């Protein structure tokens, strides 16, 4: 709506890093939307930045100081002799261990730090930040199918700036360590869209909602298998309205997880291009200071077409569905346009239902009314444009 | 749970939501309790009192506990009740397509990595090159090679060399740099080049791959709508979907009316269903010529009694037995199928015609090949006429089913998923109407229907005291405008 | 006309796995020239073991009277408890009298080292005793646990049993829908005690659970209900020569905090309907005047 | 053989297997009360409640050889594999400060019960007299009935969720990883 200023910051160390052979969450994906956003002229109205590798006693300020240790210490070739602190995390399990896992979790984490910091000094009204999205992880964790919850780690960064701040997960295996950490304060909410179904994070209920001062102050929705993009704007502009009529955050925290989208690994949604945009839109129309970022996305096609429109309608512009020629030209779709199809699978959500979680969701708000901080040292990384146009 | 109040242990707030979720139908009891009543811990997410934390001497000072918990935190598996992780349904063309994505990406990840390495390397080669060897020979550097990523060479010396060669390789690297930097250049750069030649037609080979499979993998309803329909095109499927109709309207919580579906906004659907169903008929190999014709006036003339057509080229109540009502209801189900095709014509075909096809895709041969190119595609033509006539050459079995499909859920965007099963479902409705002269119970129903249709407390009278007790009948209301059906359903009750 | 096997490129990696190719060469100008078992002994459990020969059994490394972390290894080899005396006038007899104080526990202490560690396993004389109570299989407590077209439905709402239709209890509405449009049909699920219908939509549940503990029907007592505070969880049901016991001779300010079966050490006690109706009229009356 | 175990304590043992296996729960480290103050309340009480003629001498015996059977015997049948870590870092506490490794008053009177439960699993496979069986089983069967009135004060019904006081610690996700991994 009204124009802003948007920050995006990339790593060209985060595409560069393979998980492992059959493994549905990856980081390839961001250097393809980074392609996609460089390759469609955005740069008009963006200006690029590079994310710091985080520091090592900054970044102990979520975690644990072992489980930093330990995650610097990492690699393939001691996993093995690595045993205990391995299945304590949930590392290697469920988890692979590669190389170049520490310099992940440093660069996201950096990311991260600097979309809060950009927040913080308020040069940028928006930051986005396709880099992290690690939102699964705790403090001593690794369970949700990540390593680090990076969000959380912006998030405080960030509170310093802005007491009330309001964070919004969209896609699936919501955000356990997010709601987790935040759980008994009430400067933080955690909203978060998810199904009832077993899932990475597997928590996530109506009436866990709040502990504390942060007592009704954490609202997760359970969701069915596949929403149309009909029943979600009605599950989502009543609620956020709501929200942002009796909260009133002063920053927005939006995931733009691409687990949601119709058809990947591990998703199991049915929202296509108007449907994921109306998440992003909706929070974007009231002006208060946004920090986008993404995690989600078991399918290279669709997140890269999801973030590529979210990154050109957050800039306000017309983003036309032709792609321009990449190094991934022969990736997305046969007819190689910018828009995921919405699958032909049953809506499961009950509008009976979504009424009823409305009415019971209404009556429980209505009762309620480091030698490094706030540092924003980084380089542009623009001298050097890597765009790949002749074949 | 009465008892448990009256023990002093049930609390009051309890109670009340165990009253109001145990009734709430009717509200009386709601305001009979109101007048004399005197009016989080989740599942998940418990406390922990002594979690290990609280460490405040490894660089975190402030602002690590303020609004932050480690008390209060959860497991997958305690949410789960210890029963692990379910996976999503899919099918063999869901894994197949993330196998070869996946794969894709791998490829991808791999000439990209070595891209980055050989690029790291090349401004290397020429910062040692532009000045003399007395420089050259002492290089001695920290790992990283002047860049912020700290393992990416040793991944890529590990990828391409041995497993114990790769790390004496960047050993030597670092220790004795502009040594063996020109024969690894070398080295790199052939296996870049080899790696790019194989996949100027590997990713030819995979779009191809994925150009058939991927309008297939969309689909997660049409792949089982086959068995759907074996399954549930049945008479006790009907009975039992128009008794749980009745029964929602019963006492307790009748109506003079069962149902109020079934809508009929345009009669330009009876046109081509006809031309359809001439067709087809026209098409049958197991039915003798006079029986096609008989079957083929009879059709025509219930079209044009029961409906306000006029035939122009190729309050009345109806009480019906269970084959001329789900006559009628297969009738209506598939009136509603193509209704769902022509509701969202405009777009589909504003779309598909407003299509344009990409500049840069037609250099490098990135054209469909195999998949639709027979005539298949919907432009220049209408969408609902040109799925017609696919309809009736599928009928007529000179084009395969598969082609039919994948036209079908490509033309208009997955959203003709009840299209998939229309030559199948239109044949079943012949046979079955081929049961109406095979007895003489319905032919004397239908010979009613006409004589009570062309301009009534008899009618029940003759519909319940003529054949046997114990059958089920259906009653069929046809307005005069609007064209709005509604069946009402009632048996063993009139008598 | 995909055609995938005529096109193999075995010069290269193939079918995402990768060959010897880049194992086949060895030429550099760098240098310049210069028994066990899959469970366990004590948990019936699988994972980490240690190499045993003196015994064919495997032990966790911290299944262990003395535990040890697995990253520092014991010097040598280890042994078991029972291994250090298998290979090793009675010594009961002067262990018996050797210490004072201990002499009923003796030969109880004696034997301490001559076995294996081991989890804890409830004997065979208490667990039984609930039925409700059964062993798991690695050792759980066992009470009651164990995207298509609109055919769920009528595989959920129809149960074969008596050829009838089950209606929810919040709403006397089946709601199969019509073939034709699912949309308005509403999955139900049945309960695994009373078999009471409930819709999907009136208890907020959004998925079918078949794994883990089976699902509640919210018809029944609280079995935590919380009043410093009170945590009732209930006395169990005794199955063991009816040894629970049916006295009724009071049913008066019986105050027998609940666990009653109605009827027209651990006593579940008999209650009928008249003295509920009763007391609810006098636990009203006593909150009216208050 | 089979020591009459009251159906109240039945239920408590099978509740604490609940808590320990399915609610993932172990007992309280520093617990408020271990084996040492159930021993001293037993010796408080019991004593002038009943003449002496001579039963205090084996009474004190009996308590004496219980609170040595509760020290190796504790790491052999006792700690479900929830509680092996749990037992590791306070054996590693223990010898942190150059202190012996005496667990016996560390743990509460549930793995008190617990080790009496589990007495003829073994008792029955050794060569044991019994003319001291009989004795042993009556005054054991004593001890169950002291616990009996004791049971509100000693197992009071409290969860680990809104208090410090209930006898129990729940386990946490790294926790619970690391103790069911090996």
């Amino acid at each position: 709506s009204d124009k802003r200023r948007v920050a995006y910051f990339y790593d060209a160390d985060v595409g560069n890093y393979a998980y492992g052979a059959g493994h549905p969450m990856k980081p390839h994906r961001i250097r393809m939307a980074h392609s996609l956003i460089m390759n469609y002229g955005l740069y008009k109205k963006m200006e690029i930045y590079r994310a710091k590798p985080a520091t090592k006693q900054e970044m102990c300020q979520f975690h644990t100081d072992e489980y930093i240790d330990f995650l610097s210490r990492v690699t393939p070739d001691n996993l093995e002799m690595f045993k205990r602190e391995s299945v304590k995390f949930n590392v290697g399990d469920d988890c692979p261990v590669f190389d170049g896992l520490y310099e992940y979790c440093s660069i996201s984490g950096g990311g991260s730090m600097e979309g809060a910091a950009r927040l913080n000094r308020g040069k940028c009204d928006v930051a986005v930040n396709y880099a992290g999205g690690l939102h699964h992880a705790k403090k001593s964790e690794a369970s949700g199918f990540c390593y680090l919850n990076d969000i959380v780690l912006g998030i405080i960064e960030l509170l310093r700036y802005h007491p009330r701040v309001l964070y919004i997960d969209i896609d699936v295996h919501h955000g356990d360590g997010v709601e987790e950490a935040f759980y008994t304060t009430d400067r933080v909410m955690t909203c978060s869209f998810h199904k009832y179904g077993e899932f990475f994070p597997g928590t996530g209920e109506l009436r866990d909602i709040g502990v504390g001062a942060g007592k009704n102050y954490a609202v997760n929705v359970p969701l069915r298998d596949g929403i149309d993009d009909a029943t979600y704007r009605s599950v989502f502009e009543p609620v956020i309205k709501k929200i942002m009529e009796w909260y009133q955050p002063s920053a927005v925290v939006l995931q733009c997880g691409g687990d949601s989208l119709s058809g990947d690994r591990l998703g199991c949604f049915n929202l296509s291009m108007e449907g994921h945009a109306n998440c992003v839109n909706y929070v974007k129309s009231f002006g208060i200071p946004m920090m986008v970022v993404g995690g989600g996305g078991y399918t290279m096609r669709n997140v890269a077409r999801t973030w590529c429109f979210e990154t050109g309608l957050l800039n306000n512009v017309v983003l036309d569905k032709d792609l321009p020629y990449n190094e991934y030209y022969e990736y997305y779709g046969p007819d190689y346009k910018l828009s995921v199809r919405p699958s032909n699978m049953f809506n499961v959500n009950t509008p009976e239902y979504l009424d009823k979680v409305m009415t019971n969701i209404f009556a429980n708000l209505e009762n309620t009314k480091e030698e490094d901080s706030a540092e924003a040292k980084d380089t542009k990384g623009g001298s050097q444009y890597a765009r790949d146009l002749h074949v | 749970i009465l008892n448990l109040y009256s023990q002093d242990i049930l609390d009051l707030d309890d109670l009340v939501e165990k009253v109001d979720f145990y009734l709430g139908s009717n509200k009386e009891l709601f305001t009979w309790f109101k007048n004399f009543v005197g009016y989080a811990f989740g599942p998940s997410y418990k406390r922990l009192p002594k979690s290990d934390t609280f460490m405040p001497c490894s660089g975190r000072d402030d602002m690590c506990w303020e609004v932050l918990n480690d008390e209060w935190v959860g497991h997958p598996v305690w949410a789960s009740e210890d029963s692990g992780f379910i996976a999503h349904r899919k099918n063999q063309y869901e894994e197949t397509l993330f196998k070869i994505e996946e794969e894709r990406h791998e490829y991808d990840f791999y000439i990209e990595s070595n891209l980055r390495t050989i690029q790291c390397l090349e401004t290397i080669v020429n910062k040692i090159e532009n000045m003399t060897e007395n420089e050259k020979a002492n290089f001695k550097l920290p790992p990283g090679l002047g860049h912020t990523s700290m393992t990416i060479y040793k991944k890529v010396i590990r990828k391409v060399y041995d497993k114990e060669r790769g790390f004496e390789i960047i050993d030597a690297l670092h220790e004795h740099p502009a040594v063996t930097a020109p024969v690894v250049l070398k080295r790199l750069k052939q296996k870049d080049e080899e790696w790019r030649r194989a996949q100027r037609e590997w990713n030819k080979v995979w779009r191809e791959l994925e150009q058939k499979v991927f309008f297939k993998s969309l689909d997660h309803l049409g792949l089982t709508f086959k068995q759907a329909d074996k399954k549930l095109l049945t008479t006790k499927q009907l009975i039992s979907e128009i008794s749980s109709i009745k029964v929602d309207q019963t006492n307790k919580k009748p109506k003079p009316k069962s149902q109020l579906d079934f809508d009929f906004p345009d009669k330009n659907i009876f046109y081509d269903i006809l031309c359809l169903a001439d067709t087809f008929i026209t098409h049958t190999t197991a039915y003798s010529n006079p029986d096609k014709e008989r079957l083929k006036d009879l059709l025509k003339y219930f079209i044009s009694l029961f409906f306000s057509i006029s035939f122009e080229k190729i309050i009345f109540n109806l009480f019906a037995n269970t084959n001329i009502y789900i006559f009628f209801r297969h009738w209506t189900t598939i009136y509603e199928r193509l209704l769902e095709i022509k509701q969202m014509n405009e777009r589909v075909t504003k779309e598909i015609n407003t299509r344009s096809t990409v500049t840069f895709a037609k250099d490098l041969d990135l054209l469909s090949s195999q998949l639709s190119e027979m005539g298949l595609d919907f432009v220049g033509e209408d969408a609902y006429k040109q799925v017609l006539r696919l309809s009736r050459r599928l009928i007529n079995g000179d084009l395969e089913h598969q082609w039919f499909e994948e036209s079908l859920r490509q033309a208009y965007n997955n959203k003709a998923f009840k299209l998939y099963t229309i030559d199948k479902v239109t044949q079943s409705l012949v046979k079955h109407a081929h049961t109406l002269m095979t007895d003489a119970k319905t032919a004397e129903i239908m010979a009613l229907f006409v004589k009570d249709r062309n301009a009534q407390i008899i009618y029940r009278l003759q519909v319940r005291s003529h054949m046997s007790n114990t059958e089920n009948m259906f009653r069929i209301e046809f307005d005069k405008r609007t064209l709005h059906v509604s069946i009402q359903y009632i048996a063993l009750d009139d008598l | 006309k995909k055609r995938p096997k005529r096109l193999s490129s075995q010069n290269v990696n193939y079918d995402l796995k990768r060959r010897k190719i880049i194992t086949s060469e060895g030429i550099e100008r760098s240098f310049k020239n210069e028994e066990n078992e899959d469970f366990c002994s004590a948990c019936n459990q699988s994972g980490s073991f240690l190499c045993c020969d003196t015994c064919p059994k495997s032990f966790h490394f911290l299944c262990l009277d003395p535990p040890i972390d697995p990253n520092n290894l014991p010097k040598g080899d280890w042994h078991c408890n029972e291994c250090k005396f298998k290979i090793f006038k009675k010594i009961e007899s002067n262990f018996i009298k050797q210490n004072n104080n201990v002499k009923i526990f003796a030969k109880l202490l004696f034997n301490i080292d001559s076995h294996n560690p081991k989890q804890f396993q409830l004997p065979n004389y208490i667990k039984e005793t609930f039925p409700a109570v059964k062993t798991g299989s690695r050792g759980q407590y066992s009470d009651e646990n164990d995207t298509k077209l609109d055919s769920y439905n009528p595989d959920t709402h129809i149960d074969s049993n008596s050829g009838k239709f089950l209606i929810c209890y919040k709403c006397n509405q089946t709601r199969l829908g019509s073939w034709s449009h699912p949309e308005n049909s509403r999955l139900i699920m049945t309960c695994d005690y009373c078999q009471t219908p409930w819709h999907l939509d009136c208890v907020p549940r959004a998925s079918f659970k078949n794994l883990g503990s089976k699902w509640k029907c919210p018809l029944h007592s609280p079995t935590k209900v919380y009043k410093n505070y009170k945590v009732w969880k209930k006395q169990r049901l005794i199955n063991k020569k009816n040894q629970l016991y049916y006295e009724p001779l009071q049913k008066i300010g019986y105050q027998n905090n609940g666990n009653i079966q109605i009827i027209p050490d651990f006593k579940i006690t008999q209650i009928d309907e008249n003295s509920i109706k009763y007391d609810f009229f006098d636990k009203i009356y006593k909150s009216k005047m208050v | 053989i089979s020591l009459q175990i009251p159906i109240k304590l039945k239920s408590v043992l099978v509740d604490d297997w609940e808590y320990v296996t399915k609610d993932k729960k172990i007992c309280r480290l520093p617990a408020d009360v271990t084996v040492e103050m159930v021993l001293n309340k037993y010796e408080h009480e019991v004593s002038q409640e009943l003449e002496s003629p001579g039963s205090q001498s084996q009474l004190s015996e009996y308590c004496a050889g219980l609170k040595l059977y509760f020290d190796k015997c504790l790491g052999n049948m006792l700690l479900y594999r929830l509680e092996r870590l749990q037992y590791d870092e306070l054996l590693k506490k223990s010898s942190k400060d150059q202190k012996p490794l005496v667990p016996i008053r560390i743990y509460g009177a549930i793995h008190l019960l617990r080790l009496i439960s589990v007495l003829p699993e073994l008792i029955s496979s050794t060569t044991m007299d019994l003319q001291s069986c009989q004795l042993l089983i009556k005054q054991t069967e004593d001890f169950l009935v002291w616990l009996l009135m004791h049971v509100d004060e000693y197992f009071n019904d409290k969860d680990p969720n809104r208090s410090d006081d209930a006898l129990y610690v729940n386990t946490s996700s790294q926790y619970e990883g690391v103790a069911l991994g090996m």
